[PDB]
C-alpha cells in the first residue's frame, strides 16, 4: 500500500489529541475547591455528582 | 564681483577665476581627468552592452563608500581631547538638560497636587 | 432601550403651517422614499422577525453573589485575596461602564439642546461632575497594577486626611 | 586629498568638493542617471545628503 | 496549553521523517494549523485569567504574543524557502528544526507562570538564535554579531538570575500570581535600588535600551531573513513582557528609579530615528527604526499607567508585524541584487508594481497612519507621557516628524525615481513572496478592525 | 430620521463603490473613469437632499454608526456630525469633484494608469469627507492623515521626476509639523475632558484652552499653508493639473480653516488665539499676494492666489466670524476649481506649456476657455453679485468695522488690491497680447469632457454664492452702518489694483530695458524663504544625524565605552595571567608566597 | 591559491518552468506547496480564525459589564441613591488607626 | 546629450555659450517678440564690436567682465523649455520608459499576444550576439597607444559590422512611450 509516505500525517494530530488528554488530566489533578468557593457554591442539582467535572 | 559665495550657495563656474586659466599645467590636468573618465566609461559600457551578461554591474565605488561609512569608521578612530569632549557633551548634555526639565515640571506638579491647588476636573483616564 | 437609564425628552415638533404656493420637494421625496425604500425593507424585516418568532431562545444576565471583601480576610491569604480581587475587578469594570453611560447622557444632551446647552444641560453636567468626583476618589492615581489592596490604601489615606482636617 | 588626520574615522577616504548633485551637468549621460555620477567615480562622503532630492548648494542670483 | 505545545513538538519528528520533497509542504501546513489552534486562547468571557495548571497560564498580555509567535513560524518557513534552495536536505531540515524549537520555547516562555521558568526559557532561546545567525549568515561579521548578541544578553541576564534567587529566598516562591497578590512595598534602601537594577537590566538590554542597543543592528545586518523576522518580532518583546511582569513587585521604587531610563529611551528614540535618515544599509535602517520604536515601549512601561500599558502592548504587536514585513520586503530585493545598500536599487516600482504596494502599506504602518494599531499604540503612549510631563510632547513631536521623513525616504529612494536599468536580474516577484507580504498585512488590517484583542492587562 | 441618515450614509457607500470595483476584474470590462464620474454625480444628487432638509428646518444630527472599541471609560465609536458646515461642504465638494473627475477623463486620457488616477482622486474625496463629517477628533485625524497621504501619492504622480518626489515629501513634512499640534490638541482634550467627541469637548468653554487651541492653530497653519508652513502648497504644482484643481486649492488646503471653524466655540473666548490668527492670516495674505506678482507660471500664480485667499479666511477667523469664513470656503471652491480647470485646458491645448511668457492671444484663439477664465478671475476679485462677492465683500466690511490690528487691516486691504493686480497679470499676459506660442497650432477645446464641467463650474461661480447666501440660516449679525468709503472700499481698492496693474503691464511694451529690482527679486524668488530654509535646516539636521548620532556616538563612543573596553580589559588580563615561563622554580616560589599569605591571614585573624 | 570552487553564476528561475511560484524547482511540488500555503493560510486560518474570534461572546465581560451598569443606574436612580459614591469600601468595615 | 563633453572648452565655445545664455535671459526679460528682437540686435552689436581682439588676454578680461554682468542682470526666474532640465515636465515620462530587457520575463501567455514582435526581437538579439565579439575586437584594436583617451566611439570600419557599443544607443526607450 501507500502507507510508507502518508503515515507521517498522523504525528501532529496525534500530538493535539494527546495534548487535549494531558490537559484533561491536569484538570483532574486540580479538582479541589470544585464546589467550595465562596462564589459558585450552589448545591448539586438532582442526579448531579460534580459541578464541572 | 558683487556675488559673495556661501557654503550653501557655492560660487558659479562662469564667475570662477580658476576656469579662465589656460596654463599648460591645468590643461594637462584636465586632459588626464578626462582620460580617467574615458577609461572608466569604456569599461562600464563594455560591461553594460555585453550580451552574455546575466547580472547587474557591481559598483566598486559604491562598495568602497559603504565600507568607509560603516566598517572602516572604528579602525581609524583615535581618541583626542576634542573627540572626547564632543562625545561626552553630545551623549550626556541633552540627557542632563531633559532630566532637569522633566524633574522640575514633575516636582512643581506634585507640590500643586499635595497642596490641593491643581484643578484636576475631568481627569479620569491618565 | 430603557428610558430611565437613557432619558430622552419628549419631542416637540411644530405643525407644518405652509405659507407658499410652491410645492415642498422634501414632502414628495419623503413620499417616494416611504413607498420605494421604506416598504420593501419593512416587509423583509417583518419576514425576518416572523422567522425569529419560531426558533426563539432566551439568554440570561449572569448574577454574581457578593463574596468577602479585601478588608474581611487576612494578609497573605491568597484564596481570600483572589476572591476579593476578582470581585473588585468586576466592580471596577462596571464603574467604567457607568462612567460611559453618563458621558453618553451628557453628549446626547449637548447635541439635543444645541444652542441652549449652556443652560438646559445643567442636570447632565452636574451629574457628570459629581459622578466624576466619585470616580476620581475611587480609582484615580492607582497604577497600571491597580488592585483592591491599592484601592483600600487610597481610601484609608483619604479618610485619615479627612479625619485630621475635621479634628483641626 | 584625504581628510584631516583628526582620528574621526575618515581614514584614507578622499575629500571631494562639497557640491550638491544639482550642480552636475544635467545634459550629460551619467551612468547613474539620477545620482548624476559615473560608474567607478569616487563617491562623496555625504552623497546621500547631497542627492538631488535633499540638500541643494547651487549658486543663486542673490 | 499543552494542546498547543505538543503539536509544535511533533512538528520536529514530522520534519525529520517527511520525504525530502514534501517536508516543506507538510511542516508549513501543520504550522499553520497549530497557529489556528492557538486561537483558542482568545475565548475569554470573564476577567479570570486562564490558568491551565501549576506550570502554564494565559492573560490578555500573554495571549497576543503567543498567537503572534504561533502565526510567525509558517511565515518564517515560507521566507526561508529560497536562500535555503541549494543546501543539503539534512541542512534544510536542521534549519526547520531550529525554527520549530524557537517557536516551542517562545510559546513556553510566554505561557510560563514562574519567573525562574521564564528565565530558563528566555535564555534557552539564545542557542537556536545564535545557531541560525552564525550558521546561515552570508558575511564574515556574523560571528562577531552573534558574539555581541549572546553576551549583551548574558551579562544582563546573570544579575536577573541573582535577583530572582534573592526574591525566592525572601518570599518563598516565584509564582507570578502569588507575588502579585502578596506584593508589599520596598524600602528605599541602596540594596533595594540595586535589586531594582538587577531585575530590570536584562529586559532593558533585550528591549534594547538606547545605550546598549549596539547588538541589534549587527544581528539584523548579519542574520538571515528568518533570524531577522523572529528577532524583531518576538525576541525584542521578550524584554517588554518581562518588564511588565516583574515590575509588579518593584514598587514604589519605580517612581524615582525610572528617570534615567525614561530619559535614555526618550532621547534615544530621537537619536535613532535620526540615524535612520542617513543609514545606507536598508536592514540597518529597519533595525534602527525598531530601536526607536522600542524606546516608546520602554518609556510607557516605565511610567506605568493604564494607558501606558495598553499602548505598549498594542505597539508591541503592531511593531512585531510591521518590522517583520519590512524585513521581508528588504530581503525580497536582496535575494535579487545581493546588496543591502539602499541607493543601489531604485525605481523598483516600474518593474514590481504590486511589491511597491506592499512597500507603501508597510511604510504607512511604520509611520503610523490612522486608524492603524501602530497609531493606536503610539497615540496612547503619547497621551500617557503627556500626562506624565507636558514637555514630553516636544520629543514625541520631533520623533514623529523624523519618523515620517525616514519612512517616506525609504520608499522614495527604493521604489521611486528612475529604474536602475543595468540590473538584468530583477526577476518578477514570486507568488511565495507576495503571499508572505499578504500574510504580514492581513492580520494587521484585521487587528485594526478589532483592536480590543491586543489591549493588555490594564484595559 | 431615516431619510436623512440614509442619505448621509449612502453618499459614502456610493463613493466607496468605485474603490471596490477597482479590486475586481470588472474594471477591465467597464469604462472606469465614466463609472466613477457617474458615481460622483449620483452622490452629489443624493447629498442635495440633506442640504434641502437643513435649509428647511436647520436641524443638525449626530449619527453614531459603529462602536469601534471601548477604552476604560472612553468609548471610541464612529460618529458623524452633520450640521451646517458638513452638510454644505459635502455638496460643494461633490459638485467640484464631479466636474474635476469628468475633466480628468480628458486631461489624462493619454496617460496609462488613468484608472489608478481616478481611484486616487476618489480616495482623496472619501478621506476629505471623512475629515469634514466626524464627531470624534480621532476620526477627524483619520481623515486628516489620509488626506495628506493621498496628497503625497498624487503630487508626483510621475514618480520618475525627482522634483515631484521632493515636492511630495515636502508636503508630507510641512503637514507633519502641523500634525504635531493636532496630536497635542488630541492629548490635551483626552486628559482634561476625557473625550474626543465635540459634544463633550463643548463643555470646555470656561477653561483656559490656550494649549489645545495653540495646537489646533499650529495644525491649521500647517495644513492650510499659512506663512510659517506655506512653501509646500506653491511647490505642490508638480502633480497633474486635476490634482492641483481638486486637492491643493478646492478642498485639501481648506482643512485647517475647517478645523478652526469646527472648534470655533472654544476660540471665541480666547483673545490671544484670535489675535494670533488675525496677525498670521494678514501676514500670509500680504506675503503670498506679493509672491504672486512676478510669477511666470500659471499654476504657480493660481496656487499663490489660493494661499492668499486662505490667509484671508484666517483673518476672518481671527475676527469672530467662523460662519463667514466657512461661507468663503464654499464660495471660493467653485471659482478656484474653475480657474485651475481653465489653466489646465490652456496648458493641454498648447504643447504642455505653463509659462505665461509663451502664451497670449488666448482671448481670440480660445473664446470659451478665455470667457470662463475671465468669469473666474472676476469672481476671485470682488465683482458685485458673483460667487466671490457674497463672501469677500462681507469679509472686507467686517474687517473695516471691527476692533482689529491697524497693520493687519492695512496689509489685508493691500493684499485685496494685489489680488486684482495678479489676476490682471494673468488676464493680460495670457489673453490680451500677440501670440507667443510655437508656430504650429493644434488647439481643440471642442470636447464635451472639457466643455461641460467648465460650464457647470461657471454656472457655479455666477449663481452659487447668491443661492447659498440666501438659503443659509442667519448665523451672525453683520454691521451694515458705516461711512460710504468703508462700505465701498472693496470695490474701490479692487478697481485701483486693476488700473495700476493695467498701467504697469501696458508699460512693458515700451522699448526700455527692465532692470532688476530688489523688491522684484524678493517677489520672484518667493521672499528667499525656500532658498534659505530648505538649504540651512535640512543641511544642519542631516549633518547632525550623520556626524553626531551615527558616527560619533553609535559607531565610535558607544563601541569604545562598553563592548570594546570590556573586551580589551579581559584580553589584557588573559595575557597578564598566561605568560608563565613554565619553570617549576617559579611555580614553587609562587606556592611559597601563597603559603606565607595563608599563614599571615590565620595569624592576624587569630 | 587554495583549491577552491568558483562562485556559481546567477540563475533565472523562470527560464525553465515559467510557472514558477517561488517554492520549489520541481513544478508539481511547487504548485502543491503554493496550494497548501494558500489553503491553510487564507482559506482555513484567516477565514475560520476570523469568524471564531468574531463570535467569541462577551469578550472579557464587555457586554455583561454594560448590562450591569444599566441595571445599577436604573436601580440607584429609582431609589435615589448616588450613582457612584466616593468610598468603594463601606467606612465601617475599615478600622482606622487611632490618631 | 548624445555627444560627450571635451576635457575643456575653448574661448570660442565659452563666448558662444555666454551669447546663447544672454540672449535667452534677454528674451525672458523682454516678454514681447518685437522688444526682444530689438534688444537682441543690440546685444549682437555689443558682441560683434569685440569680435576682433588679438590680445588673448584682453579677450579673457572682456569675457570675465561680461560674465560678471550676466550674473548681475540675469533673470531671477528665466524661461526653461518644458522638456529641458529644470522645466516643468522634464522627467515626466521616465515612469513609462521600461527598458527592453524586461520583455525577457514575459510569460509565454503574454508573448502569445504579440507573435510577430517577438519574432523580430529574436532576430535583433541574434544580430547583437553575432556583432558583439567583432565590435569588442574593433574597440580593442582601436585603443590609442598613448593613454589620452576620449568617450568618442569609432564607426564601423569594415563591412557588415555594426558600430561598437550600439545596443544601448539603439533600443533605448522612446521619448513618449
Ligand atoms: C473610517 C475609516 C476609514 C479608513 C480609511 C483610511 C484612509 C487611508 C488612505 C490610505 C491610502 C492608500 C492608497 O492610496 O492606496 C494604496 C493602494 C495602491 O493601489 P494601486 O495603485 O491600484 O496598485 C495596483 C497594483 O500595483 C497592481 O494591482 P492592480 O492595479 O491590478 O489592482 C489590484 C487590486 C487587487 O485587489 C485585491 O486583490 C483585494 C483583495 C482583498 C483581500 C482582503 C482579504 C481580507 C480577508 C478577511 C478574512 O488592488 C491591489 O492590488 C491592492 C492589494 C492590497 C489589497 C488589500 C486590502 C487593503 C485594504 C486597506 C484597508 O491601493 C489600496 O489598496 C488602498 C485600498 C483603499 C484604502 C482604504 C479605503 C477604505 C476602503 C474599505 C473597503
Ligand atoms: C513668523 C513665523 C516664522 C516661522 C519660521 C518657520 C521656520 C521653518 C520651519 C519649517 C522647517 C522645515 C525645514 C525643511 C523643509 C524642507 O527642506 O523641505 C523641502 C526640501 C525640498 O527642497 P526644495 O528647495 O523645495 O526643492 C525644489 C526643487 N529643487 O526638502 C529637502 O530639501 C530635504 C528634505 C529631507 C529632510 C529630512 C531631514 C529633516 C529636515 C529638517 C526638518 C526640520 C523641522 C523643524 C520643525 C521646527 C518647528 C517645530
Ligand atoms: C489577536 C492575536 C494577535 C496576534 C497577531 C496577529 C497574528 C495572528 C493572525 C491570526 C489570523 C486570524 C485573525 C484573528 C484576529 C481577527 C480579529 C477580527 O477580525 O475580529 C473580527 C472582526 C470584528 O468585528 P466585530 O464583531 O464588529 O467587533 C466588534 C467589537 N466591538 O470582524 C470583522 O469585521 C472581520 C472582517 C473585517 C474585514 C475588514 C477589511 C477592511 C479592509
Ligand atoms: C551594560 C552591560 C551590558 C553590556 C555588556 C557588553 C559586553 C559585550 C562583550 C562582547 C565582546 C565583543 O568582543 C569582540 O570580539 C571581537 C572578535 O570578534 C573583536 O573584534 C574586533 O577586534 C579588533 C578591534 O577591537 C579588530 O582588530 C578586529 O579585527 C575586530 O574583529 C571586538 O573588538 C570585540 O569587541
Ligand atoms: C563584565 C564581565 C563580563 C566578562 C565577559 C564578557 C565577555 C567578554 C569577552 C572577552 C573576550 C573577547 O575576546 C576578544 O577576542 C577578539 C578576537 O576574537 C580580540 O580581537 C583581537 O583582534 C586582533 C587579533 O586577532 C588584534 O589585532 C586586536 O587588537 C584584538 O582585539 C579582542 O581583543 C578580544 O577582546
Amino acid at each position: 500500500q501507500l502507507l510508507r509516505e502518508h503515515w507521517v500525517h498522523i504525528l501532529v494530530p496525534a500530538g493535539f489529541v494527546f495534548g487535549c488528554y494531558l490537559d484533561r488530566k491536569d484538570d483532574e489533578k486540580l479538582t479541589a475547591f470544585r464546589n467550595k468557593s465562596m462564589l459558585f457554591q450552589r448545591e448539586l442539582r438532582p442526579n448531579e455528582e460534580v459541578t464541572w467535572k | 564681483s558683487k556675488y559673495k559665495p556661501a557654503p550653501l550657495a557655492t560660487l558659479p563656474s562662469t564667475l570662477d577665476p580658476a576656469e579662465y586659466d589656460v596654463s599648460p599645467e591645468t590643461r594637462r590636468a584636465q586632459v588626464e581627468r578626462l582620460s580617467i573618465r574615458a577609461r572608466l566609461k569604456r569599461e562600464y559600457l563594455l560591461q553594460y552592452n555585453d550580451p552574455k551578461r546575466v547580472s547587474h554591474i557591481e559598483d566598486p565605488a559604491l562598495i568602497r563608500w559603504t565600507y568607509a561609512r560603516s566598517a572602516n569608521i572604528y579602525p581609524n578612530f583615535r581618541p583626542t581631547p576634542k573627540n572626547s569632549l564632543l562625545g561626552a557633551v553630545a551623549g550626556f548634555g541633552p540627557l542632563i538638560f531633559w532630566y532637569y526639565v522633566f524633574k522640575t515640571d514633575r516636582d512643581r506638579k506634585e507640590r500643586l497636587i499635595q497642596e490641593g491647588k491643581l484643578d484636576r476636573k475631568f481627569n479620569i483616564s491618565y | 432601550w430603557d428610558k430611565d437609564v437613557y432619558p430622552e425628552p419628549p419631542s416637540r415638533t411644530p405643525a407644518p403651517s405652509p405659507q407658499t404656493s410652491l410645492p415642498n420637494p422634501i414632502t414628495y421625496l419623503t413620499k417616494a422614499y416611504d413607498l420605494v425604500v421604506d416598504w420593501p425593507v419593512t416587509l423583509v424585516r417583518e419576514f425576518i422577525e416572523r422567522q425569529h418568532a419560531k426558533n426563539r431562545t432566551y439568554y440570561y444576565h449572569r448574577q454574581y453573589r457578593r463574596v468577602p471583601d479585601i478588608t474581611e480576610c487576612k494578609e497573605g491569604d491568597v484564596l481570600c485575596i483572589y476572591e476579593a480581587e476578582m470581585q473588585w475587578r468586576r466592580d471596577f469594570k462596571v464603574d467604567q461602564e457607568i462612567m460611559n453611560i453618563i458621558q453618553e447622557r451628557l453628549k446626547a444632551c449637548q447635541q439635543r439642546e444645541g444652542e441652549n446647552y449652556q443652560q438646559n444641560c445643567a442636570k447632565e453636567l452636574e451629574q457628570f461632575t459629581k459622578v466624576t468626583k466619585a470616580y476620581q476618589d475611587r480609582y484615580l492615581d492607582l497604577g497600571a497594577y491597580y488592585s483592591a489592596r491599592k484601592c483600600l490604601a487610597k481610601q484609608k489615606q483619604r479618610m485619615l486626611e479627612e479625619r485630621k482636617a475635621a479634628r483641626q | 586629498e584625504p581628510y584631516p588626520d583628526d582620528g574621526m574615522g575618515y581614514g584614507d577616504y578622499p575629500m571631494l568638493p562639497n557640491r550638491s548633485q544639482h550642480e552636475r551637468d544635467p545634459w550629460y549621460q551619467w551612468d547613474h542617471s539620477e545620482l548624476r555620477m559615473n560608474w567607478g567615480e569616487p563617491i562623496h562622503w555625504d552623497l546621500d545628503m547631497y542627492i538631488r532630492n535633499r540638500v541643494d548648494t547651487s549658486p543663486t542670483p542673490v | 496549553m499543552l494542546k498547543i505545545i505538543l503539536p509544535s513538538l511533533m512538528l520536529l519528528p514530522l520534519t525529520w521523517l517527511s520525504s525530502p520533497k514534501k517536508t516543506w509542504t507538510n511542516v508549513t501546513s501543520y504550522s499553520f494549523l497549530i497557529s489556528l489552534t492557538s486561537l483558542t486562547l482568545l475565548w475569554q468571557t470573564d476577567e479570570n485569567y486562564k490558568n491551565f495548571s501549576n506550570m502554564f497560564s494565559s492573560d490578555p498580555l500573554s495571549t497576543p504574543l503567543i498567537i503572534l509567535t504561533a502565526w510567525l513560524l509558517p511565515l518564517m518557513l515560507m521566507a526561508s524557502q529560497n536562500h535555503l534552495k541549494k543546501d543539503n536536505n539534512v541542512l534544510q531540515k536542521l534549519y526547520i528544526s531550529m525554527l520549530i524549537s524557537l517557536q516551542i520555547l517562545l510559546i513556553m516562555t510566554f505561557s510560563a507562570t514562574e519567573l525562574i521558568m521564564f528565565y530558563i526559557l528566555f535564555e534557552a532561546t539564545l542557542i537556536p538564535t545564535l545557531i541560525i545567525i552564525t550558521r546561515w549568515g552570508n558575511q564574515t561579521e556574523r560571528l562577531n554579531a552573534g558574539i555581541y548578541f549572546l553576551f549583551y544578553t548574558l551579562i544582563g541576564s546573570i544579575p536577573l538570575l541573582i535577583a530572582l534567587i534573592l526574591i525566592q529566598n525572601h518570599v518563598g516562591t516565584l509564582n507570578l500570581m502569588i507575588l502579585s497578590f502578596t506584593t508589599h512595598t520596598l524600602d528605599a534602601s541602596w540594596s533595594n535600588n540595586l535589586l531594582w537594577l538587577a531585575c530590570m537590566m536584562a529586559f532593558l538590554i533585550k528591549m534594547p535600551l538606547y545605550g546598549v542597543h549596539l547588538w541589534l543592528p549587527k544581528a539584523h545586518v548579519e542574520a538571515p531573513i528568518a533570524g531577522s523576522m523572529i528577532l524583531a518580532a518576538i525576541l525584542l518583546k521578550l524584554g517588554s513582557y518581562g518588564m511588565i511582569r516583574i515590575s509588579i513587585i518593584l514598587d514604589p521604587l519605580t517612581k524615582y528609579m525610572a528617570y534615567p531610563f525614561i530619559l535614555l529611551s526618550l532621547w534615544g528614540m530621537i537619536m535613532t530615528s535620526s540615524i535612520c535618515l542617513r543609514q545606507t544599509d536598508l536592514k540597518s535602517l529597519i533595525a534602527y527604526s525598531s530601536v526607536s520604536h522600542m524606546a516608546l515601549v520602554i518609556a510607557s512601561i516605565m511610567i506605568q499607567t493604564p494607558w501606558s500599558f495598553m499602548g505598549a502592548t498594542m505597539l508591541m504587536i503592531a511593531h512585531g508585524l510591521t518590522s517583520s514585513l519590512l524585513f521581508c520586503l528588504a530581503n525580497s530585493n536582496y535575494e535579487r541584487i545581493h546588496s543591502r545598500t539602499m541607493i543601489m536599487a531604485r525605481g523598483l516600482q516600474m518593474v514590481f508594481p504590486l511589491m511597491a504596494t506592499w512597500w507603501l502599506m508597510a511604510s504607512l504602518a511604520n509611520l503610523a497612519l490612522p486608524p492603524s494599531i501602530n497609531l493606536m499604540g503610539e497615540l496612547f503612549i503619547t497621551m500617557s507621557l503627556f500626562s506624565w510631563s507636558n514637555f514630553t510632547i516636544i520629543l514625541m513631536g520631533i520623533n514623529i516628524i523624523i519618523t515620517g521623513m525616514y519612512s517616506m525616504y525609504m520608499i522614495i529612494t527604493t521604489q521611486r525615481g528612475k529604474l536602475t536599468n543595468h540590473m538584468i536580474n530583477l526577476q518578477p516577484s514570486h507568488t511565495r513572496e507576495l503571499t508572505l507580504m499578504a500574510l504580514h498585512m492581513i492580520p494587521l488590517i484585521l487587528l485594526t478592525t478589532s483592536p480590543k484583542l491586543i489591549t493588555g492587562l490594564t484595559m | 430620521m431615516n431619510i436623512f441618515t440614509t442619505s448621509i450614509l449612502l453618499i459614502f457607500i456610493l463613493l466607496l463603490s468605485p474603490i471596490l470595483i477597482s479590486m475586481s476584474n470588472l474594471i477591465k470590462h467597464i469604462n472606469f473613469p465614466l463609472y466613477t464620474t457617474t458615481s460622483i454625480k449620483f452622490s452629489f444628487i443624493i447629498s442635495l437632499l440633506p442640504l434641502l432638509m437643513f435649509f428647511h428646518n436647520n436641524m443638525e444630527y449626530m449619527i453614531t454608526t459603529w462602536h469601534w472599541v471601548t477604552m476604560n471609560s472612553m468609548e471610541l465609536k464612529m460618529s458623524f456630525k452633520t450640521d451646517f458646515f458638513s452638510i454644505l461642504f459635502t455638496s460643494v465638494a461633490l459638485f467640484v469633484t464631479w466636474s474635476i473627475m469628468q475633466f480628468s477623463s480628458w486631461y489624462m486620457h493619454s496617460d496609462p494608469n488613468i484608472n489608478r488616477f481616478i481611484k486616487y482622486l476618489t480616495l482623496f474625496l472619501i478621506t476629505m469627507l471623512i475629515l469634514t463629517s466626524a464627531n470624534n477628533m480621532f476620526q477627524l485625524f483619520i481623515g486628516w492623515e489620509g488626506v495628506g497621504i493621498m496628497s503625497f501619492l498624487l503630487i508626483g504622480w510621475w514618480y520618475g521626476r525627482t522634483d515631484a518626489n521632493t515636492a511630495a515629501l515636502q508636503a508630507i513634512l510641512y503637514n507633519r509639523i502641523g500634525d504635531i499640534g493636532f496630536i497635542l490638541a488630541m492629548v490635551w482634550f483626552s486628559l482634561n475632558m476625557n473625550s474626543w467627541e465635540l459634544q463633550q469637548i463643548m463643555f470646555s468653554n470656561n477653561n483656559d484652552n490656550l494649549i489645545p487651541l495653540m495646537g489646533l492653530l499650529i495644525a491649521a497653519t500647517g495644513k492650510s499653508a499659512q506663512f510659517g508652513l506655506h512653501p509646500w502648497l506653491p511647490s505642490a504644482m508638480e502633480g497633474p493639473t486635476p490634482v492641483s484643481a481638486l486637492l491643493h486649492s478646492s478642498t485639501m488646503v481648506v482643512a485647517g480653516i475647517f478645523l478652526l471653524v469646527r472648534f470655533h466655540p472654544l476660540t471665541t473666548n480666547n483673545n490671544f488665539i484670535l489675535t494670533t490668527m488675525l496677525c498670521l492670516g494678514a501676514l500670509t495674505t500680504l506675503f503670498t499676494a506679493i509672491c504672486a506678482l512676478t510669477q511666470n507660471d500659471i499654476k504657480k500664480i493660481i496656487a499663490f492666489s489660493t494661499s492668499s485667499q486662505l490667509g484671508l479666511m484666517m483673518v476672518t477667523l481671527g475676527m469672530n466670524q467662523p460662519h463667514l469664513a466657512f461661507l468663503h470656503i464654499c464660495t471660493h471652491a467653485f471659482f478656484k476649481a474653475m480657474l485651475f480647470m481653465c489653466s489646465g485646458s490652456i496648458i493641454h491645448s498648447l504643447a504642455d506649456e505653463q509659462d505665461i511668457r509663451k502664451m497670449g492671444n488666448i482671448t481670440k484663439i480660445m473664446p470659451f476657455t478665455s470667457s470662463c477664465l475671465v468669469i473666474g478671475s472676476l469672481a476671485l476679485t470682488g465683482m458685485p453679485f458673483l460667487t466671490g462677492f457674497y463672501s469677500k465683500d462681507l469679509i472686507i466690511e467686517a474687517i473695516n468695522t471691527c476692533n482689529t490690528n491697524a497693520w493687519a487691516l492695512l496689509i489685508t486691504l493691500i493684499a485685496t488690491s494685489m489680488t486684482a493686480m495678479y489676476s490682471m497679470r494673468i488676464i493680460y499676459f495670457v489673453t490680451m497680447t500677440k501670440p507667443r506660442f510655437p508656430p504650429l497650432i493644434s488647439i481643440n477645446e471642442n470636447d464635451p469632457d472639457l466643455m461641460n464641467p467648465i460650464k457647470r463650474l461657471a454656472f457655479g461661480s455666477i449663481f452659487a454664492g447668491f443661492v447659498i447666501s440666501y438659503n443659509i440660516p442667519p448665523t451672525s449679525i453683520p454691521v451694515l452702518t458705516m461711512p460710504w468709503f468703508l462700505k465701498t472700499t472693496a470695490l474701490i481698492i479692487s478697481v485701483l489694483g486693476f488700473l495700476i496693474a493695467l498701467e504697469l503691464n501696458n508699460l512693458t511694451m515700451k522699448l526700455s530695458m527692465n532692470k532688476a529690482n530688489p523688491y522684484s527679486s524678493f517677489s520672484t524668488l518667493l521672499g528667499f524663504f525656500p532658498s534659505i530654509i530648505h538649504r540651512i535646516t535640512p543641511m544642519k539636521s542631516l549633518n547632525l544625524s550623520l556626524k553626531t548620532s551615527l558616527t560619533l556616538l553609535d559607531l565610535i563612543w558607544l563601541e569604545k565605552t562598553i563592548p570594546k573596553s570590556t573586551s580589551t580589559l579581559h584580553t589584557n588580563m588573559t595575557t597578564l595571567t598566561t605568560n608563565q615561563k613554565g619553570l617549576i622554580k617559579l611555580y614553587f616560589m609562587s606556592f611559597l608566597i601563597n603559603i606565607i599569605l595563608i599563614i599571615i591571614l590565620y595569624s592576624i585573624n587569630l | 591559491q587554495w583549491q577552491e570552487d568558483p562562485e556559481p553564476e546567477d540563475e533565472n528561475v523562470y527560464a525553465k518552468n515559467p510557472d514558477f511560484h517561488g517554492y520549489d524547482s520541481d513544478p508539481v511540488v511547487d504548485v502543491w506547496n503554493m496550494r497548501a500555503v494558500f489553503f491553510f493560510g487564507f482559506s482555513i486560518v484567516l477565514v475560520f480564525g476570523t469568524t471564531f474570534v468574531a463570535y467569541v461572546p462577551d469578550y472579557r465581560m464587555q457586554e455583561w459589564a454594560r448590562r450591569e451598569a444599566e441595571r445599577l443606574v436604573k436601580y440607584r436612580e429609582v431609589n435615589g441613591l448616588p450613582i457612584m459614591e466616593s468610598n468603594y469600601f463601606d467606612p465601617s468595615k475599615i478600622q482606622l488607626p487611632e490618631d | 546629450a548624445f555627444c560627450a563633453p571635451p576635457a575643456y572648452l575653448t574661448h570660442q565655445q565659452k563666448v558662444l555659450r555666454l551669447y546663447k545664455r544672454a540672449l535667452r535671459h534677454l528674451e525672458s526679460w523682454c516678454i514681447h517678440r518685437d522688444k526682444y528682437r530689438y534688444f537682441a540686435c543690440l546685444m549682437r552689436a555689443r558682441f560683434e564690436e569685440h569680435k576682433n581682439e588679438k590680445d588673448m588676454m584682453r579677450a579673457t578680461q572682456l569675457l570675465r567682465e561680461a560674465e560678471e554682468e550676466f550674473w548681475q542682470n540675469q533673470h531671477p526666474q528665466p524661461y526653461i523649455f518644458p522638456d529641458s532640465p529644470g522645466g516643468t515636465s522634464f522627467e515626466r515620462y521616465e515612469c513609462y520608459k521600461v527598458p527592453e530587457w524586461c520583455l525577457d520575463y514575459w510569460h509565454p501567455s503574454e508573448k502569445a499576444m504579440y507573435p510577430d514582435y517577438f519574432s523580430k526581437r529574436e532576430q535583433w538579439k541574434k544580430l547583437r550576439m553575432e556583432s558583439w565579439d567583432r565590435e569588442v575586437k574593433q574597440l580593442q584594436e582601436e585603443t590609442s597607444p598613448d593613454g589620452i583617451m576620449t568617450e568618442a566611439l569609432p564607426p564601423a570600419r569594415r563591412e557588415g559590422d555594426l558600430p561598437p557599443l550600439w545596443w544601448h544607443i539603439v533600443t533605448r526607450p522612446r521619448e513618449r512611450p
